[PDB]
This record gives C-alpha cells, structure tokens and sequence, in this order.
C-alpha cells in the first residue's frame, strides 16, 4: 500500500526506484507525491540494483523525499461486460458519458494471445456496405483487414461514418436464418479534435445506430500513452463480444498515423536505434501485434472485421506507415485526389485498389452468379477508357474510331453514375443493375469475359 | 547441470548470475516455468540468455537451469503432413490440449511416441556399419522412410530386432561398443550435415509457370530470390510453386507471413492430388509456421529448423525444395537481438554479420551424392521484401552475389493487373546455358534457338515502344507496327498466366513450346504478307488471332490436336491473302 | 519536371537518413568516454 | 605448453584474458577447450591488465572454466617452399588435399616489409591478352596491378579465366629470347560459393595450367577472419617464387568485397570510429598494404602482376570499396550491364576503364609506331557517337545532319565488331587491322589525332 519509497534519479520520463525485487517486468505502478495526485507507470527493464519506471503523463512536481510508487496488479487488463452496447468510453477505459460507471463480468488482459493457425477457418461470407465500387469490385468479407488509404484534405472520417451507419450482413441472399446474426460497431478514434468529435457524436446519435455500438475517444490533448492504449482496449472488447457472445463486430480505427507518431515519440525517449525516417525498428512488429487480432475461428460463429483508416503523409505510398500496413493487411482500398476535384463522392479510384479475399466471398450461390464476371468486365472497360483518354489527351481526337468512342462514353458515364453516389444506400442488387445498365452501352459480343448465359438473361 | 538465478530482465533478453561453465550457444530453461533460451555471451560468471517466449512477468530470483545441448531437432519418421512451431512443437497437439490460444511454457514432444510402424531389417549380425549407412526401412504414406546411422557413429552390429511393429522409442540395432540405435536421432541446427562430394546441377526444376520455366530457369540444385514491393503476388507465386512443382517433398517455411496463408494451405491441400503418385497433396508437405504475432527469435529458430529438415530428407535420397519466406523478417529479428546486446551497428541498423549468415544459409543448398551413395538435391527459393520496394536494402544486396536466378517483381505490372508481375527486363538466370543438353534431349531439338527469337523480339520491341509512346502508333512503318502487335500478343498470350483457373495453372514444356512455335509462325508469315503488299488492317483481324489467343486455356490431354489444327489454319488463312 | 522532383526527394531523404546514424554513434561514443573518464581519477 | 588460463569475457569474435603480458603484440595463439578441439587466434592490444584475442574459427562450446590459450609464434609467418607449386591450400594454410604438409625451406613473415622506392624499375614489357579492348586501348604490361570492376550477374570469372589462358608475352616484336616464358598462377579466393569454384577448377583442369599454380580456398561456409588472413599468404608465396626463383607470377585475387566485409565486421566489434558509410578509417591503409606487393625490381628478373576482381555493390563507382581501390591501383577494367543485355562479350565498357602504365609499354619499337594514335582517335569517335545517341533521343533520327549519321553508325559498328569477340584469341595486328577498317568508315581529314604519314600508309 505504502511500499517502495527511496527513489534515486528522475530525468524526463524515467524514474529509478531502488531496491525492489517484487515488481515483475512490465507491471503497473502508481506514483503518488506530496500533494496527493496519483499518476501511472510501467516497470520496464527491471534489474537487481534498481528498477526503471516510465511515467505516463508528466514528471512535474516530483521529489526524491516525498514520493512513493506502489504495485497495482501483475499485468494490464480492463473489466469488460455486455451492457456497454450504447455506451461511450475514453482511452484507458473510463466512462465519459451521462450514465454511471459499469460493472464487470470478468476483466481480461489487453495484449497478445495470438490465434493458433490450426484453429481458424477461411473467411467465406460477405458484408454489404452500400457503396457501389466497394460492394461490386472490392467486396469486403467477414473476417479480413482492409485499410482505406486517405489523404490530407480528403473526406475519410465521413466515409467511415457512412460505412458504420449503413453496413449490414445480408442473411437472405446465400442462405441461413434471417434474424440470427447480431451486429455491432466498436468505433475507436485517436488524435481527433473537437470538431471531428462533435461530428461523430451527432452523426452517430441521429439515426440511433448508437444502440448497437461502443465508442472509444482519445481527443488530441491527452498524454500519448492513452493514444497507444486505445486500439488494444477496443480489440479486447471486440474479441470478447465476438468469440463469447456470438456477435459480428466491425472495428474501425481512425488515424493510424497519429498512433505511429505517438509510438515514435514514446519510443525515441529510450535511445533505441531509430530504424527508418524516425520510427523505430519494431514498428512492423507492433502494427502486426494489433492487426492480426481479427479473424474467424472454427467451432464458434462470431467474427471480427477491421477497416483501419489511415492518411498517407504526403501522398507517398513509399512511406514507412503505408508500407508496413500494406505488408500486414490483405487488400487495400485507396481514395483518389483527382476525382475529388471534379466533385465526386466517395472519391475512390478503382485502378490501384483490390481485395485478396474477394473471389471466395462471391459467386455461385453467394450473392449472384454474375459478380466476378461483371467485376472483371467493369475493370477491363474502365482500363481501356483510361487508355484511350490518355491517348487522346496526348495527341488529339482527330483520328479516333468506333470502338474507342464506345469506351470513352463508357468511362465518362461510369465515372459520373457508378462512383458518384452522394448519401444514397444502394443494395447490391441495385449496384449490379446499374452495372448492367452501364454495360448495355457496349455491343454484345465485344465483352470477351462474361459468359453467354447471363448475357442472355440480362443486358 | 549448472543452476543459477536471474539478475536482470530487459525485453527478450535475460541475464543469469552464478553461471560458471555455461558453454556458449547452449539451451537453458529460464524461469519457474521453462522458457527455453540460448546463451550468446559470457561475462565473468554470468550469461546473456535470449529467451524464445513472451518473457513478460518474470521476477528477479527465479532459477535458471542449463542443459548443455545446443538447440537440437528431432529427425525421424512421422514428420510429413503436419505443422510445427519454430522450436518444432506440434501445433495440432498444442491446440488440442490447451485451447485455441497459443500458450507459453507448454512442452510437447516433437515426434509421436505412441504410433507403431512396420520395421524391416536390412542388416545381419556381425556386419560393419558406419555413419550414413541404412539399417532398414519403415513405410509412410506412399514413401519408404529409411533409418540411417547418425553421422559420425561407427562400430559392429551385434543384434537386430526381427521384423514386426515397434514404436519410436525402441532401440532396434545394438552395436558392439554398447550404444543403442533407435528409430530417430537428434542433430544440432547450426551445423551442416556432412556429405561425400557436391555435384553440379544439370536438370531443370520445373515449376509450371511459363516465364520461370522458359525465360529464367533454375537447375534442380540451385537458388533464387523473389524481391518486390507489397501487393505484387509473391505469396501466390510461392504457393503455386509449392502445389505444382516437380519435387518429391516440399518444406514451406514462413517467418513473418500472416497466418491466413498458413490456414489457406492447411485447409486447401488435403483435397488436392500429388501429380506424381496420386495421393493427397498434404502427404508431401512439412510446412513450418511462425506468424507475425508470435515471438520474435523463433523466426531464426524456424529458418534453421527448416534447412535442417531439408538436409535430412536430402540425405535419405529424395529431392526436396525448401521455400523460405521473408528473410527480411529474419534480418529484422537479428537486428532486434543485436540492439538488445547493445553493439555497434552497420548500414541501416543491421549488425555487420548479416552477409555471413545469409551466405551460410544459402550455401547449404545444392545437389549432392550422400554417404549412402544415392543422390539428392535441395533447392531454395528465398523471398525478400525491401522496405520501400527499392532493391538497395542490405538484405537484398547481400542476397545477390550469392544466388543463381533472380525474379524481380514490379509494381507497375502488379497494378495493371498483369499478374505474375515478373519484370523480364531486369531479371536473369545463370542456369540457362547448362540446361541446353537436357532441353535438346527431352523437349525439342531446336528449342534453344526458338527461345532466343522470343527474347530478342521483346528486347527490340521495347525500344520501338519508346517512340510509340512518343508519336503514337500512327507514323510507325509496317515493320514497327507488326513488331508492336506481335509484342502485345506475346505479352498477353504467353507470358501472362492466371493461377486461379482449373486448367491454365500448369503449362507443360511441350505446351509452352507449342505456343512459342505458333507465335513465331504467325510473325514470319505476317512479315511475308506485309512484304508482298497487304496492309495491317487486313493482317490483324483474322479469326486465327483469337484462335491462338485462347491457346493457353486448352488442356494437356488435347493440346496437340488443337495445335495441329491451328497451325494448318495459319497455313491456310495466310495463303489466300 | 515531376520525375526530377521525385529524384530530388529521394536523394534528400537518403542524405538526411545518413545523419541520424552519425548522431547516434556520436552519442554512444560520448557515453563510453564518460564511463571511462569516471574511473580515471588516478593510476 | 598449456599456460594462460583464466579468460574473463567472450562475445562474438573477441576473447579476453586476465594477467598475461608476455604474449607479444600481434602474436599467434591456439585455444584448446574442454574436449580437445583446438582453434586459432591472434593477439591485439596487449596491456598490463588484459589482452584481447581475435578468434578465427568460431566461439561455440567455449566455456569460461575449462579453456586455455597458448603461445605458438611471436609473429605470423608462413612456411614457404618451391615444392608447393602443384598443391592446394585453404585459408590459414592447411592442405585441403590427400597429401601431407610440405617440408619448408624458409619461413618468412606475412605482414609486410615494403619494397624500397630505389630498388624498383619501370615496368616496360608488353603482355597481350587477345581481348582487343585491352590490347589496343587499355594496354596491360608486366608489372602493373589492374582490377576488374565487375557486377552482380556480369561475367567476370569467365574473363579472368580467358586472360589467364590466353595471356602470353610477345618477345619477337622488340627483341628478346624467343621462347622462355610461361606463367605461374597464384589464384587466391576468399568467399567464393560452390558453383563459381567448380567452374574455375574445371577450367583450370581443362587447359593443364593446374600443375603450375597454387590454390588458396576460403569458400563461403567458412569463417570470416580466415578471409582476413588469406590474401597475405597468397602474396607472400608469390613474392617468394618471384624474387627468389625468377618466375613470372600472375595473382588472381577474387572478391575483395568479402575481405572488406570481414574488415568492417572486426572494426565494428572493436568500436573504432567508422570512416565513411560503415567501413573503418584505416581501410585505405589495409588495401594499400595488400596491393603494393606487386612490382619489378632491378638486378633480378622476376615479376608480380595482379588482377583483383571486385564487384561494385550497387553499380556505384562512388562506393568506398571501388573508390579506394581505384585511388590505390594503376588502371582498371569496367564491365557494362547495358552491353551485357545485348549479348556482347566481353561487355567491357571502353570509356571509363583506363590503364596508366601504358604510355611506357607501347609505342614505336615495342608493338607498332601507330598504336596510341589509333587509341586516341577511337576514343574521340566513340564519345561523339555516344553523344549523338542522346541527340537522336531528343530530336529524331531523320532530322540529323549527314555526318552525325556517320558517327552514329560508327558507334554501332564499333560495339558490334570491335568489342564483341566471342572466345577467340586475336592478335595485336589482327586487332589493329580491325581498328583501321573501322576508322576508315569515317572520312579522311576529320581525324585530327593521327599524323598524315600514318593516315596515308594505312586506310
């Protein structure tokens, strides 16, 4: 309770507590001083002649004579329950809301515990987003990781809010009982400002979608350790609800860039060989530590699905953050910058984007038998449109031909009728119907990919 | 043996005071639980143990017991068709006994001590055996495991267990000195298994893909490397090699690759067919799994365990094909351990022995004639993943100058969805002039002359494509336009391949030869016709264009007749006009 | 012009990268020199 | 002897011993451990308290209780003889062969003793190679060191084998003893893999040049400090067999990059003020120490000439290894990847590869009275052709003057007939005839380098 006085050194964020051989490596302490204030700590690099502690907030107003750190528990953890399904938390997990604190059913550790590779299955179902480009050519499935490569002045939090406010798992298309699969959203944000905080609050409370959601918020004027801790809290709650109460969570992490900044700053204060342009060597290890927590286990019937929004620092796709993220996750959806100037929303260029676990979540008996064919055909057609567009814009439209005018008209009408969709909510039937209504602008027979059955049934 | 206590904990590295005699590079048991580590330094009477586990929660004062044996593996029957960890622990048993999460401290035997196999003696009493000889065989699924004598062991046998059924803990041969020969033996992983002499490879390693079996081939004793940026197809390419190569067994190592790939192979293979015998595909795979979230140093442990298993299966008389993954991730683990040791770095953090480590690992690979007299081979295909897609990282400049082929992937071809995106303008293969006898004997007789024609067509088409980009495909003469169009046919009809099809995922040598023949005939006759006077509009639009555009989707059971019909169709449709 | 700008950006990034390694080695050398001179009172 | 027990530190290469001051600086030791296996070492930085060793083989199994170190010799010295002119050694110098060691005739140090600048003479004799890009434009004389700046997948071993097979002096062109002089190779390899070693051995055994050459092998599955040791042994044997028995040796040093790597590794583990981009400060001193051992003396008649193969790492002439090597040696030959793409052989780029000791070994009375003039003119014309290449790439091939096309076609014919020569043994006169054939493709009077007399005599 009172134990472990007798510190010996303070400088910056560090603190050297003398003889203490009961503190275990990585434990949690609490530094109390001569005014009563209490802060946090973490015993890193224990030893025999002392034990180094790293303070959370700041070391202002700390003495060597009136100060004493004490043990809290063996490892880090948070108390999870089920009732927090309309709630709103903050960082370390303290309820900032208009309701009293919550009770626990059990308090789980907030780190590690990787899945056994022989104890999971393949992501097979699919999840509707209401956004045509995603649903038709990059169809998100249940149990994958799919980042959204934003920019510095592009609408990304708006797209995230839209996806969280529209998503649903269609239980009638491929086949199962309709009202048997629950749903949730474990939206976690870090480094936001007051404007974006208010935006998210209002947008979530308008349609009452908050009845099936939690919220972790980490406004950008809080100590950086909370910005480091938030994703682990969110993912712990997600794994709990999914693999123990059979929900189908959908985690959303905004601004992984602010997380990487916090990580570089908290690490670089221990002199540990900065790896590549600042950021330390183990940034891949950490990002992989928090990403791989999303999968689908056999025997159970839950799932976890991640959509980490991140903003390429200076439109570099060779920055360490986008590079490591692309190496870890599978498939990526990249926002565009030129489409945003022409006034299109949601601005998504389907040329540099793809999903790997795609052709397993569609096709025969999954959504509709023409899905892969229509995707391949729309891709090829838009590609040829861009090809002839570059050709013309280079030389001149004097000597075009018939097959080229068809494709230029297709490119224009596609870009203006299948990408631009405002705040509509297109089911996948309507998205495929628009796809066919745009394909029917091309002569039957020159669509060398789609088969002839669907050619005969539609178009 | 030597019992000590912990003195300091800092990340994955533990210092143990009171250790006088603790040899270097030995396996010790850290903590009150058992957290196998490896001594990598000695300072007075301590040791700088590096653990392989989470090491988060250990106190200061828990005992540390050494064992004196340097990280051995357990070679024996019952190894194929299974998963393993980096320290060779069966993930199947771990999951079955301790829930779906990977726990620490659990301890399971490498092999199985309850299954009994059909022993068959091949040694009489009073015989004279020495290291490497065989003692008898036991059967596995469609194979015949042999029972070697461990290297550097000799004597005179004195009794043999008669034929029957025994476990793996039964000493089946007793020498004269008193030692006991069981059905398995252990071998350290940081050594090489001795051989008689190292031959020179004169046989191709047929993988199935057209670029890598025609343009840049690899002899069946060689090495290779697949660098390239993220999202280009490296995983799909390596899995395609694993599921359609012409090796006896395959050992897939993965150190830093997402667990979804391991689960893909695990839940896909047991319903495929080995295209040499006819059994399930997973009966010739020993894949080793150590994903991203698992501990770190287990990465290098996994690399070495993989190479040692491949060396054993070579020593039995087969021809294996190791396929490592992310030697870059391995180098990252080395850098972490070094920076914990607190030593001075080299270019970009990595310690200044990366090159030596990589050189040893790649030099344990080649065709060899083992101690039993029979031949064997160990191919190696080591992926690399530079930090920005630029081939100048130390781990992709130290892995050159030690390999054979080199398969440079490319982000442009990868984003155009022109898959397998192997840049044919910046790759090379040094095994391309020692395979001409085998080609002339087993594929055709004018094969090496038909391949240079295609390579030259491409390397002269690029130069013209420059001016094509300059002034558009209008002012190019008939010659240059014909070159452009035949280059497009070559790219999008021969080099390209869709690995997710049913019949177009494995192109035999005869099929590749046929497609090359058809493209060359089309080129020659089109040049003749253009010289005679016809125009390009008349040249291109023949139906034979799309008749050869579908030439790769046909099956091997009928390709010869299709090819005959199509060559006669060229003969005809280029006769009228 | 954009190709030249990309080249410039790459060269500049490499040149700045190769200064932090120097600062790191210098700080380590200073630490070692302090650890040594803290024991050189006399002898 | 089993003295000097009580080591007190082991980490990687190094190894420390307690009080031992009778070990001389730079001595040689041998480290027996508790099972009999004996390793090797070398004393660095002796002192009154301790003494730092530098183990050769490795440090596996060495414990701190049962481990000793004994003195062998106060200085490194190799036991050389003349009986070692058909043999094959490894690293330190044990015989990797089926024959017992040699009975020495004299044991000299391996470290140094440079040549006195007044006991030398200018290398003058002329040795042709049959490679018309080295016989005519980058002459190689007997007594000069001349590297080969290779690349990753470029043929350098083949060129080295071809030079070693074809090289012969031309005594009947300046007046000397007609038939007296074969060669004597001292091939020394440090780091070669198995494929390259097998190629070299096959080739040497095909021509019968194996019973007059010594071999030091340090293949890639061996330690690195042995790589640090090998070339000094090689050059010791060469200097012996030259300045004592009137031979003419030709030392082929392979892959100096691996030697520089071992050097950088020991320097790093020693913490010795990295000079430039890794590699330590004294690397110029070390490379000079092992390069300057090749000259010719007066009074004697032996000679030592070198060809250090080295692979510039990333194709940068500004990398420290090629940079210091170029500053130390006198001449260089540089391959070209662009020429290797187009099937040329040998792909020797003729512009950036010069030789300094050429104006003294060629000219009137030695080869022919018009050699250096054809050299100068060929260089000028090829530079003009290369510049007109870029002029084309800017403008277009049809907007060219009438003589710019002449220069362009000269450049292409030069790259197609003068450089590309297969595996054939040319002669100085055949190559000069080809050079004059090419130089006649340009008009007269536009060659301001040759004299009018030669211009009239040859055309």
């Amino acid at each position: 309770k009172k134990e472990y006085t007798g510190i010996t050194y303070i400088s910056g964020p560090l603190l050297f507590v003398e003889n203490a051989k009961d503190l275990a490596y990585g434990a949690i302490v609490d530094i109390k001083d001569g005014t009563g204030r209490v802060r946090g700590g973490q015993v890193i690099e224990v030893s025999e002649e002392y034990a180094v502690i790293q303070v959370f907030e700041e070391t202002t107003g700390l003495d060597l004579a009136t100060t004493s750190v004490s043990l809290v528990e063996d490892v880090a953890r948070l108390g999870v329950s089920k009732e927090m399904l309309g709630r709103r938390f903050n960082g370390i997990g303290k309820p900032i809301d208009g309701l009293p604190p919550i009770t626990p059913e059990k308090r789980l550790p907030i780190t590690g515990l990787p899945l056994n590779p022989v104890a999971r299955r393949k992501p097979e179902q699919f999840i509707q987003t209401g956004i045509s480009t995603i649903d038709v050519m990059n169809t998100l499935v249940r149990g994958q990781k799919l980042p959204i490569f934003s920019g510095s002045g592009l609408p990304a939090n708006e797209i995230a809010a839209q996806i969280a406010r529209q998503a649903t798992v269609r239980p009638d298309l491929s086949g199962e009982g309709e009202k048997e699969e629950p749903f949730a959203v474990v939206f976690a944000a870090m480094g936001i400002t007051q404007r974006e905080l208010s935006y998210f609050i209002q947008e979530f409370e308008r349609t009452g979608a908050l009845s099936r959601s939690v919220l972790f918020l980490n406004k950008a004027d809080d100590p950086t350790i909370e910005r480091i801790l938030t994703p682990r809290m969110a993912l712990t709650v997600a794994e709990y609800l999914a693999f123990e109460h059979d929900y189908h969570v959908l985690v959303i992490l905004t601004d992984m860039t602010n997380y990487c900044e916090a990580l570089r700053e908290i690490g670089a204060a221990r002199e540990e060989i900065p790896g590549r342009r600042g950021y330390p060597g183990y940034m891949y290890t950490d990002l992989a530590t928090i990403y791989e927590r999303a999968g689908v286990v056999e025997g159970k019937k839950g799932s976890v699905t991640q959509i980490p929004i991140l903003s390429m620092p200076d439109d570099d796709r060779t920055h360490p953050i986008p590079d490591l993220t692309g190496y870890i996750t599978e498939g990526q959806i990249q926002l565009s910058r030129e489409l945003h100037r022409k006034g299109i929303y949601p601005p998504i260029d389907p040329l540099p984007s793809l999903s790997r676990l795609m052709n397993n979540g569609v096709g025969k008996g999954k959504t509709r038998e023409d899905h892969k064919q229509v995707s391949d055909q729309l891709y090829s057609a838009y590609a040829n449109g861009v090809d002839i567009r570059k050709l013309v814009a280079i030389i001149g439209e004097d000597a075009l031909t018939e097959n080229d005018r068809r494709y230029l008209q297709f490119a224009d009408a596609f870009e203006r009728f299948f990408i631009n969709q405002g705040q509509q909510n297109r089911s996948i039937e309507e998205s495929l119907q628009i796809a066919w209504a745009l394909l029917s602008m091309l002569p039957q027979g020159e669509l060398k990919r789609i088969s002839k059955d669907h050619i005969g049934k539609y178009y | 043996m030597i019992q000590g206590v912990i003195q300091k904990i800092a990340g994955p590295a533990v210092i143990a005071k009171g250790m006088l005699g603790a040899r270097m590079y030995d396996i010790c048991k850290v903590g009150e639980e058992g957290l196998v580590g490896e001594i990598i330094r000695l300072d007075g009477d301590t040791a700088f143990v590096q653990v392989y586990e989470d090491t988060s929660g250990l106190k200061v004062g828990e005992p540390v017991v050494s064992t004196g044996l340097p990280l051995a593996v357990e070679l024996g029957p019952g190894m194929l068709n299974g998963i393993y960890d980096g320290i060779q622990r069966p993930l199947e048993r771990i999951r079955e006994k301790t829930g779906i999460y990977i726990t620490r401290g659990v301890v399971v035997h490498a092999l199985d001590r309850e299954k009994k196999w059909a022993w068959t003696p091949m040694v009489k009493p009073g015989d004279e055996v020495r290291g490497g000889m065989v003692l008898g065989t036991v059967p596995e699924f469609g194979f015949t495991h042999k029972i070697l004598v461990p290297p550097d062991v000799r004597g005179r046998v004195k009794e043999v267990k008669p034929a029957g059924e025994y476990t793996v803990e039964e000493p089946v041969v007793v020498l004269e000195d008193g030692t006991e020969l069981k059905m398995y033996h252990t071998w350290p992983v940081r050594r090489a298994r001795p051989v008689q002499r190292k031959l020179d490879p004169n046989t191709p390693f047929l993988t199935g893909m057209r670029i890598l079996d025609v343009l840049f081939p690899v002899a069946m004793g060689g090495t290779a490397a697949i660098p390239g940026p993220f999202g280009s197809g490296k995983t799909v390419t390596q899995q395609s090699l694993a599921k359609w190569s012409n090796a006896d067994v395959v050992v897939y190592v993965g150190c830093g690759e997402r667990g979804n790939e391991m689960t893909d192979v695990l839940v896909e293979f047991p319903e495929l067919t080995d295209p040499k015998t006819g059994g399930p595909l997973m009966h010739r795979t020993v894949l080793i799994a150590n994903t991203s979230n698992m501990p770190v140093a287990a990465r290098e442990a996994s690399i070495y365990v993989g190479v040692t298993i491949a060396e054993y299966f070579r020593d039995q008389g087969f021809s294996v094909a190791l396929m490592a993954d992310s030697t870059s991730r391995w180098a990252e683990a080395l850098r972490e351990i070094s920076s914990r040791l607190e030593e001075m770095p080299a270019e970009e953090g990595y310690p200044p022995y990366l090159a030596a480590r990589l050189a040893a690992f790649y030099e344990r690979a080649g065709k060899v004639i083992t101690l039993g007299g029979e031949e064997g081979a160990v191919t190696i295909v080591g992926a690399v993943s530079p930090p920005g897609g630029d081939m100048s990282e130390p781990v992709t400049q130290s892995t050159l100058r030690i390999v054979g082929a080199f398969w440079r992937l490319d982000a442009s071809l990868a984003f155009r969805r022109h898959f397998p995106a192997i840049n044919w303008n910046g790759s090379y293969s040094l095994f391309t002039s020692a395979l001409d006898p085998w080609y002339r004997e087993n594929v055709a007789e004018d094969y090496p002359e038909l391949r240079d024609a295609i390579s030259e067509l491409l390397q002269r088409e690029a130069g013209l494509q420059e001016i094509v980009q300059l002034v558009g495909p209008d002012a190019l003469q008939d010659a240059e336009r014909l070159v452009i169009e035949v280059g497009r046919i070559i790219r999008e009809d021969f080099l390209q391949q869709n690995a997710y099809h049913e019949v177009d995922a494995y192109c035999s040598m005869k099929k590749a030869y046929g497609i090359m023949k058809m493209i060359l005939a089309f080129y020659k006759e089109a040049e003749a016709a253009i010289k005679r006077g016809v125009s390009i509009d008349e040249i291109l639009q023949l139906p034979v264009l799309e008749r050869i555009g579908r030439a790769r989707y046909v099956s091997e059971e009928e390709f010869p007749a299709y090819f005959e019909e199509a060559m006669k169709e060229i003969q005809g449709a280029f006769k009228a006009l | 012009i954009p190709g030249i700008r990309a080249q410039i950006r790459f060269i500049q990034q490499v040149l700045e990268q190769r200064e932090r390694e120097d600062t790191f080695r210098l700080k380590r050398i200073k630490g070692k020199i302090e650890a040594r001179e803290a024991e050189e009172e006399g002898g």
